[PDB]
RNA sequence: AGGGGAUCGAAGAUGAUCAGAUACCGUCGUAGUCUUAACCAUAAACUAUGCCGACUAGGGAUCGGGUGGUGUUUUUUUAAUGACCCACUCGGCACCUUACGAGAAAUCAAAGUCUUUGGGUUCUGGGGGGAGUAUGGUCGCAAGGCUGAAACUUAAAGGAAUUG
């Protein structure tokens, strides 16, 4: 801790650093694509959900908003892009 | 130090940090010179023929000695796979 | 004497100055 | 640049692991992070014996530099290796100082202890701290065998190391005495292993 | 002749070297008064000071000399020390001898052009004792020392011959106000410049070069 | 920090601010408040003549004793009454 | 000039804290002041516990205790030598007795 | 009561430093010794000089003491400070380590003779 | 509220080499910070610096190669006259050898010697050396 | 001003105490203490330390929030909301070590980045007294608050630390 590299930084301490502390702020937010338990259309759902989102008819629930990254609710699936 | 003609009129010209590049004074006392070992073919160091380097009484206070020593070490060439560029 | 004591003090001689000056209507 | 025979000799690497060398501390230290490997959980942090071994390396090679044998100055105080700066010393020039190091030793030409060596060497440089600081009063270069909780001030290029007790430290010393006698000295035939035992170095009893 | 006691003595006595300027490049910590007699000749002594301090004893009190002492010649290389004793000449005596192991050099310079022998400083420079700064500023030729005849003695055995000075503090304690002046121009040599900007191999160190003579006999 | 405007267009409050305190300066107060003119025997003048009353001994302030040998003296300019000192040895024999 | 850094004692970001009363003077001091040592007392003592313990009905039986927390004032802490003076560095230390 | 000053003290340290092999635990020789290479004003001041430096004596024979050396100390010092293991590391076929200091040999560009657990 | 940005700048530059680093994070990033950037590292004072861009006003990283005494700034920024860089050169510069007084003309950001040939002048902004 | 009035308790009354004892200590006790409505606007109202922004160093405890723990514990998926452990990261009340620095020192992660003197901005101070007095104004029912001089006097006053 003398003399480094602040151009080419490791992520291993980037990536457990602060969302605005990186070298260039990024979110740590991500985007799942998720279905029901009995149906196949497909919602795109932001990873921290202050809405608790349906996935339209039948009217359902697939997360409960929380203090951060959305609970989602038994079972259901995600795919993370 | 130069002078009117070109002449050299200085009394003494003082040695850089090899880290800091900073100079060394004369009661900087603290500071330290170290003298790393030339060798021929399969080790034996030649007596006359050292590496040099200079640290002064900040960087060895301050805590960086051993590590810009390995800094400084790498690079004419010493150590490989010891001294990260990044942390 | 004491710092607030001598604030007592002179918070006397207020009163009385102000008093006396009444006299004066 | 060095040749590889100099590369850690694989025989040696096991002798280290044997030694126990690779176990630091508990805590860190950010000076000593470069000289972590990993941590393993329950509460140990791994050294990387090879940065380990090159700091040897580059610790001989300075200590050779030294022109005179004599004075280059092995310190501990520590009864956990205390012992090996004696063996350490003879196989070499470097006058010993095991035990109490009545301060003022570098300072203060009158006392009895009174020393003005190129270079010196600490076991541990908590304990050793004493004459750590007399060193940049004289400007005497410093070595050092520091632990990853170990204070990083004023000791130059210096060895990691386990120091919580016996073998690492004698074995650094061995590892160091060895060294130094091949570099230059009279070793030679680098790859022949050394006939003196690395617990001749131990301090023992009772 | 003197008998030296310490590694550098040797190399002193011995006659390897002949000038002070290796023993700072290198930051030899010189810890022989013999060792500076030699290597400067005819190094002028002033005493500046002395008084006397008082402690108690048991009951009554406690008498002895406090002596300041500058020692320079006119090139450059200057020593201030403070010795307090019990006689009076024994602290000034004890007092060169601190004088001398303390004395230092001073990177002299030019005003605005190099001709002729360099009369002032390199740059400005400060230094503080404890409440007083003494600061020093390049004057031009003719312009003299203007400071306080108390400084200017240690800036003339400084081998200063042009200059300007700023003082700020407790001036009337003079222990403190040359000590002051003492860390300004025990600076200008600290102060790196363009001049000292060039590159420098690291040379050798003759600790080690007559380390043959050098070591205990 | 300096606690005080440097702003480029400040100056009116630093001209101020110092006209202000510059009042905490004593030989600047007395200037304003035209002391001398007001509350001084002398005018503001450097000398007054004025006429002796009664000759005025006067004993010494700590650690020293005697008698100092002064006199009352009334402004003839102004009226005020003021007491004077007589110097050097004997000279309180000159003034009646 | 400034004695200690808690100055007589640990408040640290409150404005007030209700001031208690002394077990033994009633002066009154701070809760965050006000030196408190929790005294558990044997209900018996002396050699009092062994024909107590005999007189006593019940097999064996077991020794009640009294549970009291005396809040104490300086200066009577300090004469009553709950607390004595202690040196510069001394009075530094926190660690209890 | 019995306590010995320090000029008895700091010579019977002294003797033992230079005289110990010529040095007994009888007193009433080493009185006679004390006579001979060391030089003392008065009778009595010599009898504690030598009724310290045997009782320094009878402890020394008993052990090392701490505030002295001398020549027939620092060499059975030398001699019994020597004593190596028949082999220790022997070590019982492989080395046993737990996993991450063996991916450290895994790492380095080495084999050696791995037993994890 | 962050008010000069400049001087937020040369404070952490001239802080770190004074620390014994060389290299300094610096945000955000004025094309005033640049130019100053530019006189310093073409007269050595520093290192060479590499602009990052956000999606804001952008970081900045200088290697310090240490040489550099104090770098700094005049705030405010004064209006100056030809004839007062010469009593300002004087103030603040170390010698009349070296030193650089840094201004901005409406010729641009130079330093006082450069302005002093191009007969120039304009507000000041800061000094290296 | 009503309501209230348990306790404690100015004034006071006493008993003791002392050469005296208008007190400290003891018994009683008015206003007060509590409340409602309305004033008052002072405290060593203290961290005796302005606010905003940046920068420079290590260390463990802890409060709140978030993220990762195919870590842990209690039930009857030993899976599920919890609590616990561990690592990371903001934001807190403090604390420790070091002095990188700073200071007259005591000390200070700011009280540093200050004669290499300027990021922005608000307030105050200019020897000790006299004196927070006099006067005017203003606010208050009043006690008082806010504002706030001068004449004159004086070589010290003061801070920190040291030895006694
Ligand atoms: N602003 C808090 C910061 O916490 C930082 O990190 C601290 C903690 O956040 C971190 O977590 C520690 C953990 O290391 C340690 N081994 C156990 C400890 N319980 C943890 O702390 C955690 O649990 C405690 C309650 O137990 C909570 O009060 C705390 O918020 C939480 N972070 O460990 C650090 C303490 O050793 C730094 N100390 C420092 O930047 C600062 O103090
Ligand atoms: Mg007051
Ligand atoms: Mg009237
Ligand atoms: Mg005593
Ligand atoms: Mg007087
Ligand atoms: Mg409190
Ligand atoms: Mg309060
Ligand atoms: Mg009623
Ligand atoms: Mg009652
Ligand atoms: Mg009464
Ligand atoms: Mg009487
Ligand atoms: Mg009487
Ligand atoms: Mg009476
Ligand atoms: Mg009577
Ligand atoms: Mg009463
Ligand atoms: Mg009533
Ligand atoms: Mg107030
Ligand atoms: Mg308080
Ligand atoms: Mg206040
Ligand atoms: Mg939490
Ligand atoms: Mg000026
Ligand atoms: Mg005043
Ligand atoms: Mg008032
Ligand atoms: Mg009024
Ligand atoms: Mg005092
Ligand atoms: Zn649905
Ligand atoms: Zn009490």
């Amino acid at each position: 801790v003398l003399v480094q590299d602040l151009l080419h930084p490791t992520a291993a301490s980037e990536a457990r650093k602060h969302k605005l502390k990186t070298l260039v702020q990024g979110p740590r937010s991500y985007f799942l694509d998720v279905k029901c338990p009995g149906c196949l259309n497909i919602t795109t759902v932001f990873s921290h959900a202050q809405t608790a989102v349906t996935c339209e008819s039948c009217s359902t629930i697939l997360c409960t908003p929380t203090g951060g990254k959305a609970k989602l609710s038994e079972g259901t699936s995600f795919r993370r892009k | 130090m130069e002078n009117d003609k070109g002449q050299l009129v200085e009394l003494y010209v003082p040695r850089k940090c090899s880290a800091t590049n900073r100079i060394i004074k004369a009661d900087d006392h603290a500071s330290v010179q170290i003298n790393v070992a030339k060798v021929d073919e399969e080790g034996r160091a030649i007596p006359g023929e050292y590496v040099t380097y200079a640290l002064s009484g900040y960087v060895r206070s301050r805590g960086e000695s051993d590590d810009s020593l390995n800094r400084l070490a790498q690079n004419d060439g010493l150590l490989k796979n010891v001294w990260s560029y990044s942390r | 004497m004491r710092a607030k004591w001598r604030k007592k003090r002179t918070r006397r001689l207020k009163r009385k100055r102000r008093k006396v000056r009444a006299r004066s209507k | 640049s060095l040749p590889a025979t100099f590369d850690l000799t694989p025989e040696d690497a096991q002798l280290l692991l044997a030694a126990n060398t690779h176990l630091g501390a508990r805590n860190v230290q950010v000076h000593q992070e470069p000289y972590v490997f990993n941590a393993r959980p329950d509460g140990v942090h791994v050294i990387n014996v090879g940065k380990t071994w090159e700091k040897l390396v580059l610790a001989a090679r300075i200590i050779a530099a030294i022109p005179n044998p004599e004075d280059v100055v092995a310190i501990s105080s520590r009864t956990f290796g205390q012992r090996a700066v004696l063996k350490f010393a003879a196989h070499t020039g470097a006058t010993p100082i095991a035990g109490r190091f009545t301060p003022g030793s570098f300072t203060n030409y009158i006392t009895r202890s009174f020393k003005e060596p190129r270079l010196v060497i600490v076991t541990d440089p908590r304990s050793d701290a004493q004459a750590i600081k007399e060193a940049s009063y004289v400007n005497i270069p410093v070595i050092a065998l520091t632990d990853l909780d170990s204070p990083s001030e004023f000791v130059d290029v210096a060895i990691p190391c386990n120091n919580r007790g016996k073998h690492s430290i004698g074995l650094i010393w061995y590892l160091l005495a060895r060294e130094v006698l091949r570099l230059r000295g009279a070793l030679v035939d680098r790859t022949q292993p050394w006939s003196i035992m690395p617990d001749l170095y131990f301090y023992r009893d009772p | 002749g003197w008998v030296p006691v310490t590694k550098l003595g040797r190399l002193v006595k011995a006659g390897k070297i002949t000038t002070i300027e290796e023993i700072f490049l290198h930051s030899l910590p010189v810890k022989e008064f013999q060792i500076i007699d030699t290597l400067l000749p005819g190094l002028q002594d002033e005493v500046m000071n002395i008084k006397p301090v008082q402690k108690q004893t048991r009951a009554g009190q406690r008498t002895r000399f406090k002596a300041v002492v500058v020692v320079g010649d006119s090139n450059g290389h200057v020593g201030l020390g403070i010795k307090t004793a019990k006689e009076v000449a024994g602290a000034i005596r004890a007092g060169i001898i601190i004088a001398k192991l303390s004395v230092i050099p001073i990177r002299r310079g030019y005003w605005g052009t190099n001709l002729g022998q360099p009369h002032s400083l390199a740059t400005k420079t400060t230094g503080k004792c404890g409440s007083v700064t003494v600061r020093l500023i390049p004057a031009p030729r003719g312009s003299g020392i203007v400071a306080s005849p108390a400084v200017k003695k240690l800036l003339q055995l400084a081998g200063v011959e042009d200059v300007y000075t700023q003082s700020n503090g407790k001036t009337r304690t003079l222990e403190n106000t040359l000590k002051a002046a003492f860390v300004a121009i025990g600076n200008t040599y600290g102060f790196l410049t363009p001049n000292l900007w060039a590159e420098q191999p690291l040379p050798v160190s003759p600790l080690d070069i007559y380390s043959d003579e050098a070591s205990a006999q | 920090g300096k606690g005080k405007p440097r702003g480029l267009n400040s100056a009116r409050k630093l001209r101020v601010h110092r006209r202000n305190n510059r009042w905490a300066e004593n030989n600047y107060k007395k200037r304003l408040l035209g002391t001398a003119f007001k509350s001084s025997p002398f005018g503001g003048s450097s000398h007054a003549k004025g006429i002796v009353l009664e000759k005025l001994g006067i004993e010494s302030k700590q650690p020293n004793s005697a008698i100092r040998k002064c006199v009352r003296v009334q402004l003839i300019k102004n009226g005020k009454k003021v007491t004077a000192f007589v110097p050097n040895d004997g000279c309180l024999n000159f003034v009646d | 000039p400034k004695k200690r850094a808690s100055n007589g004692r640990n408040k640290k970001g409150r404005g007030h804290v209700k001031p208690v009363r002394c077990v033994n003077c009633s002066k009154s001091i701070p809760k965050d002041k006000a030196i408190k040592r929790m005294a558990i007392r044997n209900i018996v003592e002396a050699a009092a516990v062994r024909d107590l313990s005999e007189a006593s009905v019940y097999p064996e039986y077991a020794l009640p205790k009294t549970y009291n927390k005396l809040h104490y004032c300086v200066s009577c802490a300090i004469h009553a030598r709950i607390v004595r003076v202690r040196s510069r560095e001394d009075r530094k230390n926190r660690a209890p007795p | 009561g019995r306590v010995r000053t320090k000029t008895v003290k700091r010579a019977s340290k002294a003797l033992i430093e230079r005289y110990y092999p010529k040095l007994t635990l009888d007193f009433q020789t080493n009185k006679r010794l004390c006579d001979e290479i060391a030089t003392i004003q008065s009778k009595r001041l010599r009898n504690k000089i030598a009724g310290y430096t045997t009782h320094l004596m009878k402890r020394i024979q008993k052990g090392p003491v701490r505030g002295i050396s001398f020549k027939l100390q620092e060499e059975e010092r030398e001699r019994k400070d020597q004593y190596v293991p028949e082999v220790s590391a022997r070590s019982n076929g492989v080395l046993n380590v737990d996993n991450q200091t063996s991916d450290l040999v895994k790492s380095l560009g080495l084999k050696l003779p791995l037993s994890v657990i | 509220t962050r008010s000069s940005v400049l001087a937020d700048a040369l404070n952490a530059i001239n802080n770190a080499e004074k620390t014994g680093k060389r290299q300094v994070l610096i945000r955000p990033s004025s094309k005033v910070i640049i130019k100053f950037l530019q006189v310093m590292q073409k007269h050595g004072y520093i290192g060479e610096f590499e602009y990052i861009d956000d999606h804001r006003s952008g970081k900045i990283v200088v290697q310090l190669n240490g040489r550099l005494n104090k770098c700094g700034v005049i705030s405010p920024r004064f209006n100056v006259k030809i004839g007062d860089i010469e009593k300002w050169t004087a103030n603040l510069l170390p010698a009349r050898q070296f030193g650089y007084v840094i201004l901005t003309t409406s010729a641009g950001i130079m330093d006082h010697e450069e302005a002093r040939r191009k007969h120039v002048s304009g507000k000041i902004l800061g000094f290296v050396y």
